RNA sequence: CGCGGGGUGGAGCAGCCUGGUAGCUCGUCGGGCUCAUAACCCGAAGGUCGUCGGUUCAAAUCCGGCCCCCGCAACCA
RNA sequence: GCGGGGUGGAGCAGCCUGGUAGCUCGUCGGGCUCAUAACCCGAAGGUCGUCGGUUCAAAUCCGGCCCCCGCAACCA
RNA sequence: GGCGACUUUCUGGUCUGUAACUGACGCUGAUGUGCGAAAGCGUGGGGAUCAAACAGGAUUAGAUACCCUGGUAGUCCACGCCGUAAACGAUGAGUGCUAAGUGUUAGGGGGCCCCUUAGUGCUGCAGCUAACGCAUUAAGCACUCCGCCUGGGGAGUACGACCGCAAGGUUGAAACUCAAAGGAAUUGACGGGGACCCGCACAAGCGGUGGAGCAUGUGGUUUAAUUCGAAGCAACGCGA
RNA sequence: GGUAAAAAUGGCAA
């Protein structure tokens, strides 16, 4: 939980908030589970994305 | 498919009123290259506006154009509100003034143009309505400004 | 008729379809709410950041009338209007003490719907 | 025969109560945009409020009369 | 035996309650397209089954006639 | 085939080192006999989610679809049945041999480095291949054994048999018909593929055409003849 | 993240 610092802008706090969300990866997870992907497809995506990484 | 911007042509100041804008107004009024009739209409209109207004013709004309010219307009891309360029602002102002004057009911163009310029100074002309309508539709599409 | 809650929580649910902002006390009792749909935004306009801001501002203003001054922000969903809503709370005059993400995530739970083939 | 309620753009639906301030939504019309279509956005029109009186600074608004409509009693010539 | 219906080329309103021919499709002329379809625009086309009656006036009301449809056709 | 929270119980296989022991006790494998995704079937239980069928909404010329809101079987458990998948590395199993380089998993050995065993990837010789490619994880070089193929369609159909509760599975023709089916690669063309660029292509503007009268060409129609030629752009004030 | 929606057809020869 980002807490606004003393003498810190809400906009500055918002920057900190956005970064923490990115590291958490909650957005990433949400998009993946929007629609069902068959087991074989899931495994392929995991592999090739890792190949990219 | 275009190379780039093309340099714009320039106009000499109006002899009678020493305004570049006055020269551009003549150009919009002119039809079929008939400059003299266009100049005649404008100068006569400026006499009538001053006569009725009791104020300098250029002053009221400047006041009129200021009301007609629009800060924002919608462009199809969803319609997006966009800032009108300074040069575009003048084009739209002059075009709207002349076009809406032509749609007025007075018998002669000079009277129509004077009634329009007077009305626009009072912020009540059809050209003013055009700006107001343009601004309204731009505000309605404010969400798409991004 | 007039409550006096100084400290409250603002919940922003931002989706690709809509933005809803509910302001509650710390115990989860609602004070005010607004949405893009409530303000009369329709279709694409509902999900725009502008609509989210307007929803946030409306909800904040009503909540302040109950004496809310400070707010803790909880954000749920992936929609484009989350940041605008947070800024609107500050703009409305409420102070954001903390911002937290509460979007729900299963630990491999229920089957998601079919992918849209079109 | 009593009692209760209502009559408001083409229609429905408020303000009536708690007098000054006929709104709202569709149906219209003209535009914009949409390849487009629809939707959406913008402008414009249409009820003087059931009617007629009284009272009041001011009444669709209140009080009265009157008419129409609806519901419920009355329903053992 | 008794009801119902017969309306542009098709299907379907208008009749009750006389004065008013509607809607969708089709047709026709134009447009779009390389062309066709789709789509867009403009337009034409029904003596209202047929003879009579009544009426100032009949798709409309009334009576025949022809056609069609439904129902009935029982007790021995 | 498959197997992904954790814990415990029961239980299978594999790899490394060592070299106690046994002493060729091995390999393959017709017929057999088991296991075998998903859907499906039977009996009983369960039912969150998702979701054939089905029902609305929408889209459309139509929309028995795609998209939206719902929704039953099913999806789950147990015990039976079914026995099939692009059940794929479209690559049977065993054994030995044949350049290297680099990553990674589980070990072993010796000084972070080197060596080594068994997997798992990438790159790449020789050799192989129609080509694409393969290349110590061979599609190279060899030996053993098994399964399978012999143009396309008809047809995985018919009939018979066997198996199955059923759905169906396994096995499996012919008449007739054709001169082709096919694999890989190449040059083009094309795409509601991509990148990058242009052109009054669009955008931004200005003035028109389509409506009127008339001139003219054309079509059609007419006529004794209305001479012949031009026909999307690139015929139609065109040959004239 | 996106995404605009709709978007049918066209004898065999040479
Ligand atoms: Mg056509
Ligand atoms: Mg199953
Ligand atoms: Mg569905
Ligand atoms: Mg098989
Ligand atoms: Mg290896
Ligand atoms: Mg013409
Ligand atoms: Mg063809």
């Amino acid at each position: 939980k980002t807490v606004v610092r003393k003498n810190e802008s809400l906009e500055d706090a918002l920057r900190r908030f956005k970064r923490s969300v990115s590291k958490s990866g909650t957005i990433q997870e949400v998009r993946k589970r929007e629609f069902y992907e068959k087991p074989s497809v899931k495994r392929k995506k995991k592999s090739e994305a890792a190949r990219k990484r | 498919p275009r190379k780039g911007s093309v340099p714009k042509r320039d106009v000499l100041p109006d002899p009678i009123h020493n305004s570049k804008l006055v020269t551009k107004l003549i150009n919009k009024i002119m039809l079929d290259g008939k400059r003299g009739t266009a100049q005649r209409i404008l100068y006569s209109a400026f006499d009538l506006v001053e006569q009725r207004s009791g104020r300098d013709a250029l002053e009221v004309f400047e006041e009129a154009i200021n009301n007609i010219m629009p800060v924002l307009e919608v462009k199809a891309r969803y319609q997006v509100p966009v800032e009108v360029r300074p040069e575009r602002r003048t084009t739209l102002g002059l075009r709207w003034l002349v076009n809406y004057a032509r749609l007025r009911g007075e018998k002669t163009m000079e009277d129509r143009l004077a009634n329009e310029i007077l009305d626009a100074a009072n912020n009540t002309g059809g050209a003013v309505k055009k700006r107001e309508d343009t601004h309204k539709m731009a505000e309605a599409n404010k969400a798409f400004a991004h | 008729v007039k409550k006096n809650i100084e400290n409250g929580v603002a919940h922003i649910r931002s989706t690709f379809n809509n933005t809803i902002v509910t302001i509650t006390d710390e115990f989860g009792n609602a004070l005010s709410w607004s949405s893009a749909g409530a303000l009369g935004f329709k279709g694409s306009k509902k999900s725009t950041p502008f609509a989210a801001q307007m929803a946030s501002e409306t909800a904040s203003k009503s909540a302040m009338e109950h004496g809310l001054k400070t707010v803790e922000v909880t954000v749920k969903g992936p929609g484009p209007g989350r940041e605008s809503a947070i800024r609107a709370l500050q703009s409305a005059g409420l102070e954001v003490t903390a911002i937290r993400d509460v979007t729900p995530v299963p630990h491999n739970g229920c089957r998601p719907p079919k992918r849209r083939r079109v």
